[PDB]
DNA sequence: CCGAGCAGCATCATTACTTGTGAGCGGATAAC
DNA sequence: GTTATCCGCTCACAATGCCACACGCGCTGCTCGG
């Protein structure tokens, strides 16, 4: 009853995807699916409709690394080191890697449930920063966000109208810097 | 008798072969991953490194 | 005298010895040392005297 | 779609005859 | 065994000054960008 643990291997700067591909391909090559459970590359999908990048954006939990459900053995070890573009086994001493803890797996998977559940636009806003308005009704004016909302997403923002400052309910789509 | 000269020709073909082994590795891996018989023997190589 | 000094006496032991020697900090296994050796020499690809 | 910018890369084995000297360290070698 | 002794090996550290002239000095599949 060989329980395949979870290990992590260093990928390269901009190679992670094709690395995971080639990994599964070499698994199929040696038919060692029993030894290699799943190659996990967690990611994130931050969604903004305008502001350059539009309607989506793809982040990752952490670059340069790939997560595998391998089982520990020298054969599997070289099977992962006989791949195009990886570094050694991220962990303890080389040729004797350190499987990541189960708590790590559980926490990361809770992270994945959270991120995949709600498409959460990052580059968020903080109550107290000043910001302009690129929208028709208040073109190029500038006030301070007095409250940030996410579901309603309507930027309670104090701005100067008729002398007295007053809140305004303009949406994210028209905010300036910050 | 122990020190041979080496012209521009041999050195040039040597640099050729050296720049060639890397595209050899690359085309080997691209032939490995990619579809075996769906292509024309015209793009699996990248002559830019050569 | 050298055989007196000789640490190993077995062939596969010799391969794992040279495997550690050339590149330390790595898993000394039979196939890995064998590949390293018979591709350090005997390899028309990674070697050619001239 | 496709051109222009861009973000972190040993890009396998990338090897590499000395140069001459000094200092230090891990380990053989011997005294108590 | 201890205890120090010394030794083989490793690694750091130095390489005339000027000049002059010449040549050259990110990239590459991700990022963005409309």
């Amino acid at each position: 009853a060989p329980k395949k643990r979870w290990y992590v291997v260093q990928a390269f700067s901009g190679f992670e995807g094709r690395v995971a591909t080639s990994l599964r391909e070499h698994i199929k090559l040696h038919n060692m699916e029993d030894l290699f459970g799943e190659v996990m590359v967690p990611t994130e999908e931050v969604v903004e409709i305008r502001g350059g990048q539009r309607r989506k954006s793809e982040r990752k939990f952490f670059p340069g690394y790939v997560l595998v459900q391998m089982v520990m053995n020298d054969a599997s070890w070289h099977l992962v080191r006989s791949v195009p573009r990886v570094m050694g086994f991220i962990g303890g001493t080389s040729d004797r890697p350190a499987p990541i803890s189960d708590k790590e797996v559980d926490a990361i998977m809770n992270r994945l449930q959270q991120v995949g559940d709600k498409p959460r636009p990052k580059t968020l806003f903080e109550p107290g920063e000043m910001v302009r308005v690129n929208d028709g009704p208040f073109a190029d004016f500038n006030g301070v966000v007095e409250e940030v909302d996410y579901e309603k997403s309507r930027l309670k923002v104090s701005v100067s109208i008729f002398g007295r400052a007053t809140p305004v309910e303009l949406d994210f789509s028209q905010v300036e810097k910050a | 008798g122990n020190r041979r000269i080496r012209s521009v020709g041999e050195m040039a073909e040597n640099q050729f072969r050296v720049g060639l082994v890397r595209v050899e590795r690359a085309v080997k891996e691209r032939l490995s991953l990619g579809d075996l018989d769906t292509l024309m023997p015209q793009d699996m190589i990248n002559a830019k490194p050569i | 005298e050298t055989l007196r000094v000789d640490p190993t006496n077995d062939r596969l032991s010799a391969l794992v010895e040279i495997y550690r020697m050339m590149r330390p900090g790595e898993p000394p296994t039979r196939e890995a040392a064998e590949s390293l050796f018979e591709n350090l020499f005997f390899s028309e690809d990674r070697y050619d005297l001239s």
